[PDB]
């Protein structure tokens, strides 16, 4: 049940079975990658498509 | 097993340095943690090293 | 977790550092005649646990201005010339440099 | 009451016998070394320590560390045991490794300058000890991320070289490749190999400025 | 180092006392020594420096 403390409104949503939660920086592939980093990656989405 | 040190006493002056080495009887791999009875009077570095 | 632990005894002795600091001089200055070789009398702070080195600037006021101190002190000489100089009684290596 | 214990109970047929009432006696053997005498209580956590040194004679001398392995730029210390305060040091091959005896003259600091075995020793006047030293480079080996790379016309793939130790002071790399007309690389662990032709194999080999000259080799494949 | 520039000076110079730390030897003998202090930012407040 999410509440916005800037406009005082209530809303709900679903989460993927969270035992915990926190904030952290993402992996290098999502922390800002570089063209000359995908030296081993190819267009055959080797287990990575959501980019 | 039992541990021994070749050094048991030393005479120093303020400003002089010295290095001691720990060596157990067996040649296995173990962890080290140095201690001091009276705080101060000395400065240590890398206490986890032999 | 540590299943087994073994201790090692090791003693250390730190000689006193008191009185090793800059010493004090009784004869801060001593004027002599042209070619007089009056001996020098002085002691550092308790003269304990360390030695010193007697140095003199412009070591040209005598064939042997100040010879190596026998045990703690040395002698002094003079030459047939005037001028101002300084005698630095420096310790072995510590930052202790006096002046006479 | 208390219990007198001694470590390395081999310095006498009967090193310390059971104290008659409170105290016991001591003996010795024909050997030197450092030991500790722990005067432990019955069961409480009270363990003292007494440091004794067998001088090996009247004014003999024996060093704590006999063999040492130092890396370039590092430093160590030495400890002696004598009855005479004057302790003059003397090391063969002086100008390969320096020494600086402290005030007490019973301790000296070592400073490694370059690779090369040294046998720093002391001299009390009657007896003499030794301390073998083997200077080792800051590095023992290296490794790369790829060995069978494949590129094309113009494409330049970047290679990385992770040194064996996690860190190395004053380290520098000067990449070399026979016949640099095919490609050129230099700088640091980051290579950035450039390709000029569309064929012709190459041998990209590292050349660590410091550390062991031992390097690696990689075989480029443009086809 | 911060390398302050005095008001009555025409050249830059390291800050005075930067690194000074009072040490007391045996029997309570004080002395001062300078150590390698390095900072990232310095500002002024309440007639002080941070």
């Amino acid at each position: 049940a999410v509440w916005n403390y800037e406009f005082d409104t209530w809303s709900f949503r679903t989460i993927p079975y969270a035992q915990c939660i926190g904030l952290v920086d993402p992996p290098v592939l999502e922390r800002g990658p570089i063209w000359s980093d995908f030296q081993e990656i190819t267009w055959d989405d080797p287990s990575i498509k959501e980019l | 097993s039992s541990v021994t040190l070749d050094i048991v006493s030393a005479s120093l002056d303020v400003g002089e340095e010295i290095v001691i080495t720990a060596t157990a009887s067996p040649e296995g791999e173990y962890s080290y943690q140095w201690s001091v009875d009276k705080t101060g009077y000395v400065s240590t570095t890398s206490v986890t090293g032999k | 977790v540590a299943t087994v632990t073994k201790k090692a005894s090791a003693s250390i002795k730190i000689y006193p550092v008191v009185s090793q600091i800059v010493p004090k001089e009784s004869t801060i200055s001593m004027n002599f005649n042209q070619t007089k070789n009056l001996e020098v009398s002085l002691l550092p702070a308790d003269a304990n646990n360390t030695n010193l080195i007697w140095e003199v600037s412009n070591s040209s006021y005598g064939s042997i201005t100040v010879d190596p101190s026998d045990s703690k002190l040395a002698t002094l000489t003079s030459f047939e010339k005037e001028g101002n100089l300084v005698v630095t009684i420096s310790t072995a290596n510590e930052s202790v440099v006096a002046q006479i | 009451n208390l219990i007198w214990e001694v470590s390395n109970s081999s310095y006498g047929s009967i090193t310390v016998d059971p104290s008659d009432s409170k105290l016991a006696t001591l003996t010795s053997f024909e050997k030197e070394g450092n030991l500790v005498v722990t005067i432990s209580t019955a069961n409480e956590s009270v363990v003292a320590q007494i440091a004794v040194n067998i001088i090996d004679g009247d004014s003999g001398i024996f060093l704590s560390q006999d063999t040492v392995t130092i890396r370039k730029g590092g430093t160590t210390t030495l400890t002696a045991v004598t009855g005479k305060t004057p302790v003059t040091w003397s090391s063969n091959n002086a100008s390969i490794v320096s020494v600086t005896p402290n005030a007490n003259s019973l301790t000296a600091v070592i400073t490694a300058n370059g690779e090369g075995n040294v046998t720093i020793t002391a001299d009390n006047g009657t007896k003499t000890a030794s301390c073998e030293i083997v200077s080792i480079p800051q590095i023992d080996s290296i490794s790369l991320s790829q060995s069978d790379v494949t590129v094309s016309r113009g494409s330049q793939y970047i290679l990385t070289a992770t040194l064996s130790p996690a860190n190395a002071p004053n380290q520098n790399i000067t990449w070399t490749s026979s016949n640099p007309n095919i490609a050129t690389v230099s700088g640091t662990s980051t290579q950035g190999t450039i390709n000029a032709l569309l064929a012709g194999f190459t041998e990209i080999t590292a050349t660590t400025e410091e550390g062991n000259r031992v390097a690696v080799c990689t075989v480029r494949v443009d086809l | 180092t911060p390398q302050v520039k005095e008001f009555e000076s025409e050249y830059f110079v390291d800050l005075p006392g930067w690194g000074e730390q009072t040490v007391v030897d045996n029997d309570g003998n004080p002395s001062v020594k300078k150590f390698n202090w390095k900072c990232e930012r310095v500002r002024s407040f309440n007639n002080r420096l941070f």
